[PDB]
């Protein structure tokens, strides 16, 4: 019934500065008695439950930092962190508790910001061992690279599919805070032994040139 | 104080039931509500129904009222929510909350459910040599990919995990109906193939443990 679009999808900023996250609702979550929005802000580290903190729109839960400020009515709702620390990395949703059935927002994912840094692009070509046993399968690896908007493309000498082709990507990494990629090309020893060139391309804001890396068979 | 302790994770085939459990304890627990909610990957969190174990019992969602069924236990501290008909896309994590007048505030550990017909199938795993043909420059990466098994995840480590530093392992993507990830290492070109480099890889579903040496 209820809709809750959170805005934006996913900032990445760095400590000590302030953040904002948005949550817009189809209708009003105001009651016109006992005037209080009915929507809670929650939050969920990383592979974990969410842990609620704010509800009514405005208050905070008891054992919450004042840094999360929340705020809002009617339709468009707003939550607040003044200085972001370490313990704030995790994803925050909106969630209604007006009308049923209880409905909540996509959620906005906090990352770390960090400078740009290219893919380590490494081709591999299929194993022996995996040619008597079963097809071919191409393996390409991108490693290191900031920010996670990455998208990769083969190509076998001329011609290009999406069939079989089967991606990978890790999450932010918890040391460096660089993402990781990996895109594999599984077809049958057959058709792989009348093609010779097979490569691996990708597109970061890095280079304008695309990182090429190739082989024949 | 209270405390909601969900059951463990549920692989189950598809078209079958699944019933799990959720222990309320720290409170009385006829007096509140109980809420299940649904976080799928890609699809965010999902209200199935809430459950008072008291007179009035349940309330359900709109596209949760023919399966999730929910009952409780007033004797035993317990809550149980029926799933049915199970589907590949009810394959998610499920929590227990102890609702209220502002949300929840109070959750449960969660239950990993995952349906699928997948036979359990131990890994192949094949070395990723750079080549012969290559301009090998400082560093050297090699691979290790685990291919067609079921279900849980594969450990994967790189001479018995001696060798740590520039590993990069990608979450398992499903082929086939089975799984399939690779691992990535960095090792100096002094190194290797001067020093041998294996990937050990261990599937405690099937119980199986492959080491299986990278080559040129």
């Amino acid at each position: 019934d209820i809709v809750m679009t959170q805005s934006p999808s996913s900032l990445a900023m760095s400590v000590g500065q302030k953040v904002t996250l948005s949550c817009k609702s189809s209708q009003s979550l105001l009651n016109s008695i006992n005037q209080k929005n009915y929507l809670a802000w929650y939050q969920q580290k990383p592979g974990q439950s969410p842990k609620m903190l704010v509800y009514f729109a405005s208050t905070r839960e008891s054992g919450v930092p004042d840094r999360f400020i929340g705020s809002g009515s009617g339709t468009d709702f707003t939550l607040t962190i003044s200085s972001v620390q370490a313990e704030d990395l995790a994803d925050y949703f909106c969630q209604q508790h007006y009308s049923t059935p209880l409905t909540f927002g996509a959620g906005t994912k906090l990352e770390l910001k960090r400078a740009d840094a290219a893919p380590t692009v490494s081709i591999f070509p299929p194993s022996s061992e995996q040619l008597t046993s079963g097809g071919a399968s191409v393996v390409c690896f991108l490693n290191n690279f900031y920010p996670k908007d990455i998208n990769v493309k083969w190509k076998i000498d001329g011609s290009e599919r999406q069939n079989g082709v089967l991606n990978s990507w890790t999450d932010q990494d918890s040391k460096d805070s660089t993402y990781s990629m990996s895109s594999t090309l599984t077809l049958t020893k057959d058709e792989y032994e009348r093609h010779n060139s097979y490569t691996c391309e990708a597109t970061h804001k890095t280079s304008t040139s695309p990182i090429v890396k190739s082989f024949n068979r | 104080q209270v405390q909601l302790q969900q059951s463990g994770a549920e692989l189950v085939r598809p078209g079958t039931s699944v019933k799990m459990s959720c222990k309320a304890a720290g409170y009385t627990f006829t007096n509140y509500w109980i809420g299940w909610i649904k976080q799928r990957p890609g699809h965010g969190l999902e209200w199935i129904g809430d459950i008072y174990p008291g007179g009035g019992y349940t309330n359900y969602n709109e596209k949760f009222k023919v399966k999730a069924t929910l009952t409780a236990d007033t004797s035993s501290v317990t809550a149980y929510m029926q799933l049915s008909s199970l589907t590949s896309e009810d394959s998610a994590i499920y929590y227990c909350t102890r609702e209220g007048n502002y949300g929840f505030a109070y959750w449960g550990q969660g239950t990993l459910v995952t349906v699928s017909a997948a036979k359990t199938t131990p890994p192949s795993v094949y070395p990723l040599a750079p080549g012969s043909a290559a301009q090998t420059n400082s560093m050297v990466t090699l691979g290790c990919l685990v291919k067609g098994y079921f279900p849980e995840p594969v450990t994967v480590t790189w001479n018995s995990g001696s060798l740590s530093s520039g590993v990069h392992t990608f979450p398992a993507v499903l082929q086939s109906d089975l799984y399939t990830l690779s691992s990535s290492v960095t090792v100096p070109s002094s190194t290797w193939p001067s020093e041998t480099v294996t990937c050990n890889v261990a599937h405690p579903a099937s119980s199986t443990k492959v080491d299986k040496k990278i080559v040129p």
